[PDB]
């Protein structure tokens, strides 16, 4: 079984899951919608009360069961707790990263794309208007949003052709393996990220309009209103974006963890990944989005370019701003290659998991598994490409509340059934430095009532809309994704079997 | 004070079990593993298996594990290792270690005296003590007709170490044989007086006086 | 599994000079910079010393003169310079991966000026005799090389029949061999002698040293 080849390739490797799209798209609109400033209140806690401690829960997981030559949470999950329910409770771990998976790679893709057509100036070229709808024109002509009734995509040639292009761009890394795959690229892409956020955070930064200032949006998105922490709903806020900006629950932390050796250190090296990733999301990423857009728009607006939504931030309104300033067909190459890299690290991550339980339990061999795991999820990407709101089923069911009860589930295992003190001492060994004596308590209480919360709410609020509202072709795909499970819970079973 | 303690001197028949322990001090148990080494007599060093404490999980060499097994109770700071079904090939000494888990440094830095197990249908034994007394003098003291190993041959109480060669026992026939000698100056003896003390666990202690 | 062989499996030197032993691995012990090769020293009836980690790193603890190096497959333990208490045997150990393996190990044995044996013959005990079993010991004290070997001689004629022997490990101290001979017979067999013998064969005298007595 590989092993990561070394301390820093892991971290970078880590810390390149979770750094995402969500560090340059999410966060800014979430921190400009729930307090601006007073949203850092109620998020450093949520990473300190239940972001830091389930990710190094996950990364000790990971490490225990890898110790045993298993990296996915049917296995891992029946190890902690001898039960036949255990295995299926586990089989999320590889759902949730497959469906994920499913729809993430070709949301991947668009950014390349994108990318390509800046590159090669082929871009669309008064009012707010005349200069976002040549941009939306062009976006909706890509993946093919229906300009009729039917709920059918039509995506492009191009946007296929693409697809096809990312798909063979993953297969490339994982296909090589740990060390000499995702750790070789990840030394590469993570440092390579970092220059170019950096480079577009000072740019940005230069950006001046008799309508406002780069550093007028960045005089807002950090002057605190404090009014808005009374709200509980800022508070459900900050604990959902640090739970997904960590890219909990995914089981990817746990794959990945499941590669390092069986006593190498998990605590400062998780504490390390983290840090980098929030260094990538309120530090570059809440410097690039809000205060370009802030820019032009002005102070004013500023409300509506968040409540604009994340994704016609990205998609949308930056390309079109930097069709506007000196050279920004560039700089507009630049945005969505850096997307691109932000998505290539943490699709191959998300991609892992299904690779890693073909080896493991049906020992099939390393080409064996990429390939077979990337026809899986070639051939179920056609329902999210031609069939509308497809893509927002899968993240609903399996990114947005499947992760948060995977989360709760693996901590319960991990720290009630199978022991609370022999899970604490199984996270310290072998770390660089010890993990404060009061996070037993919150690992114990605190966190997992946190996200039993987030997902009384999260259901309460969010189910019945889901179940009643939306339309019947909803179905073709929860009756899909239904599928998938039970196909796992079939790989599951003969893998007990042989 | 980072101190390792085994039982000792154990013996057992051919199939019978038995088990070893590692009474651990003067550090964090928790913090370490603890893991196990035989040793042939005239061989070098082969290891069983370890286990960490804290979380309770074993390692096992594929050669050992049903012949071993790994215990260890974290409240008394000790560890344990029985041994099943044993053979006369089990005979041998037994190290229990601490491995340290900081990087990159996985070693053993410390040990316990080793426990020597013996599998014989042999029975226990008490020796037979004999002065020698000759024809610088040499003295030596014989023991014979003992079994099992180990016994204590010390000379004046522990006093007059120097000039002693205390010989390896050697087994003939189910029952061990020792010698010791001891030169001193010819003035010294037998003006003064040179007793030989010979100790027998498993039976009884004898001590006897070089005279003539 | 991971061999290690060790070389050479003995080796002899001086109180001035160097020791080199040599740890070979069917494959890398390395991981991300640092090299799991371990050091051991075992003394005869105790159990081993950890003299490097890290196949570089000198354990708190022990003197300067032991040194390691090496990295990947290729180790060697130096011993400069060479003491007395140096005598022992000496283990190579990987820590990479799971099982634990040791080198053959090596005994090193201390090179000092030769002398013969002080030998010494001690006639049937009294209470031995009564007992009804009477044997003759012979010790064989503080010699080198380590060679030598003994011949029983009863009436002049040779005996192999009920002989004991047992030797001591390198001395620590004076770096020298000892050895116990213990000739066994029935007390009616020994009373039916005239005189007994131990003949000592050593590369300090082309003559084997002779006691005896005549009970
Ligand atoms: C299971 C393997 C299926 C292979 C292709 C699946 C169906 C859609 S392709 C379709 O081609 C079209 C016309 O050119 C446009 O949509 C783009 O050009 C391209 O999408
Ligand atoms: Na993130
Ligand atoms: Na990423």
């Amino acid at each position: 079984r590989e092993h990561w080849a070394t301390r820093l390739g892991l971290i970078l490797a880590m810390a390149g899951n979770a750094v995402g799209l969500g560090n340059f798209l999410r966060f800014p609109v979430q921190a400009a919608e729930n307090g601006g400033g007073a949203f850092m209140i109620p998020y450093i806690i949520a990473f300190l009360l239940v972001g830091i401690p389930l990710m190094w829960i996950e990364w000790a997981m990971g490490r225990y069961g890898g110790a045993q030559g298993h990296g996915t949470t049917p296995a891992i999950f029946y190890l902690l707790w001898r039960n036949r329910f255990a295995k299926i409770l586990g089989v999320f771990g590889l759902w949730i990263p497959l469906v994920v998976a499913i729809y993430f790679v070709y949301i991947e893709s668009w950014t390349l794309g994108f990318a390509i057509k800046f590159l090669v100036g082929l871009v669309p070229e008064t009012d707010p208007d005349s200069i976002l709808r040549p941009f939306k024109e062009f976006l909706y002509s890509y993946i093919g949003v229906p300009k009729g009734d039917e709920p059918i995509l039509k995506p492009s040639l191009f946007a296929y052709i693409v697809f096809l292009i990312t798909m063979f761009i993953n297969v490339s890394i994982l296909i090589r393996g740990i060390s000499k795959g995702i750790e070789r690229f990840a030394k590469i892409a993570m440092p390579t990220l970092f220059i170019l956020a950096v480079f577009l955070v000072i740019r940005v930064f230069l950006l001046e309009t008799p309508n406002g200032t780069a550093a007028d949006g960045l005089n807002f998105l950090w002057t605190p209103d404090f009014e808005k922490l009374k709200d509980p709903g800022v508070w459900i806020a900050a604990v959902g974006q640090i739970f997904f900006t960590l890219s909990l629950g995914f089981g990817a932390i746990i794959t990945y963890a499941s590669y390092v050796r069986k006593d190498q250190d998990i605590v400062l090296s998780g504490l390390t990944a983290a840090t980098l990733n929030e260094a990538a999301e309120v530090i570059l990423g809440g410097s690039i989005s809000i205060p370009a857009a802030v820019a032009f728009f002005g102070v004013a607006n500023a409300v509506a370019i968040a409540k604009a939504g994340a994704f016609n931030l990205g998609f949308i309104t930056l390309p079109a701003i930097f069709s506007q300033t000196a050279g920004g067909t560039f700089l507009g190459f630049l945005w969505f290659f850096l997307l691109f890299f932000a998505g290539l690290t943490s699709s191959i991550a998300i991609m892992q998991p299904m690779i890693a339980f073909l080896e493991d339990e049906l020992k099939l061999s390393r080409k064996h598994a990429v390939l077979w795991t990337a026809a899986i999820v070639f051939f179920s990407a056609h329902l999210v490409m031609f069939l509308n709101k497809s893509l927002d089923e899968m993240d609903f069911w399996a990114g947005t509340i499947g992760v948060v009860f995977f989360g709760l589930t693996e901590l319960i295992i991990f720290f009630w059934i199978f022991g609370a003190d022999k899970a604490w001492e199984e996270i310290n060994r072998g770390g660089i430095i010890k993990v404060p004596r009061i996070y037993y308590y919150v690992m114990r209480y605190i966190t997992p009532a946190f996200l039993a919360v987030l997902l009384v709410v999260w259901a309460r609020e969010y189910i019945p809309k889901i179940m009643e509202e939306t339309h019947w072709t909803v179905w073709i795909t929860r009756f899909y994704i239904i599928g998938l499970f039970l196909f796992l819970t079939f790989l599951v079973f003969l893998a007990e079997r042989r | 004070q980072v101190q390792l303690q085994q039982s000792g001197a154990e013996l057992a028949r051919p199939g019978a079990s038995v088990k070893l322990s590692c009474k651990a001090s003067g550090y964090t148990f928790t913090d370490y593993y603890i893991n196990w080494m035989k040793q042939r007599t005239g061989q070098g060093l082969e290891w069983i298996g370890e286990i960490y404490p804290g979380v309770g999980t074993t390692y096992y060499d594929e050669k050992f594990k049903g012949k071993a097994t790994l215990t260890a109770d974290k409240s008394s700071r000790s560890a344990y290792m029985q041994l099943s079904s044993l053979t006369s090939e089990d005979s041998a000494v037994y190290f229990c270690a601490r491995r340290t888990v900081t990087m990159g440094r996985y070693a053993m830095d410390y040990w316990g005296q080793g426990t020597s197990v013996t599998v014989s249908s042999a029975k226990t034994t008490a020796p037979s003590v004999y002065p020698l007394a000759p024809v610088s003098v040499t003295l030596g003291c014989l023991v014979k007709g003992y079994f099992p190993e180990p016994v204590t041959l010390t000379w004046n109480s522990g006093s007059l170490s120097s000039g002693v060669h205390t010989f390896p026992a050697v087994l003939q026939s189910d029952l061990y044989t020792l010698s010791s000698s001891v030169t001193v100056t010819s003035s010294t003896w037998p003006s003064q007086s040179i007793t030989c003390n010979v100790a027998h666990p498993a039976s009884s202690t004898k001590v006897d006086k070089k005279i003539e | 599994d991971i061999v290690l062989t060790q070389s050479p499996a003995s080796l002899a030197v001086s109180l001035g000079q160097r020791a080199t032993i040599s740890c070979k691995a069917s494959q890398s012990v390395d991981y991300d910079g640092d090299s799991y090769m371990n050091w051991y020293q075992q003394k005869p009836g105790q159990p081993p010393k950890l003299l490097i980690y890290g196949a570089s790193n000198l354990e708190s603890g022990i003197p300067a003169r032991f040194s390691g190096s090496g990295s990947g497959t290729d180790f060697t333990l130096n011993i400069h310079p060479v003491e007395e208490e140096d005598a022992a045997t000496y283990y190579c150990q990987q820590s990479n991966e799971d099982p634990y393996t040791f080198g053959g190990g090596t005994k090193l044995e201390i090179k000092r000026a030769d002398a013969a044996p002080t030998v010494s013959i001690f006639p049937p005990s009294s209470e031995q005799l009564t007992s009804g079993g009477a044997s003759v010991v012979c010790f064989l004290n503080n010699f080198y090389p380590k060679d030598i070997n003994v011949k029983w001689k009863i009436d002049g004629s040779e005996r192999q029949n009920g002989v004991l022997n047992s030797w001591t490990d390198q001395d620590s101290k004076d770096s020298t061999y000892s050895m116990s001979s213990t000739l066994t017979l029935t007390k009616d067999e020994y009373e039916r002698h005239n005189s007994y013998t131990c003949e000592a064969t050593h590369k300090t005298s082309t003559s084997p040293i002779v006691k005896s007595f005549n009970r």
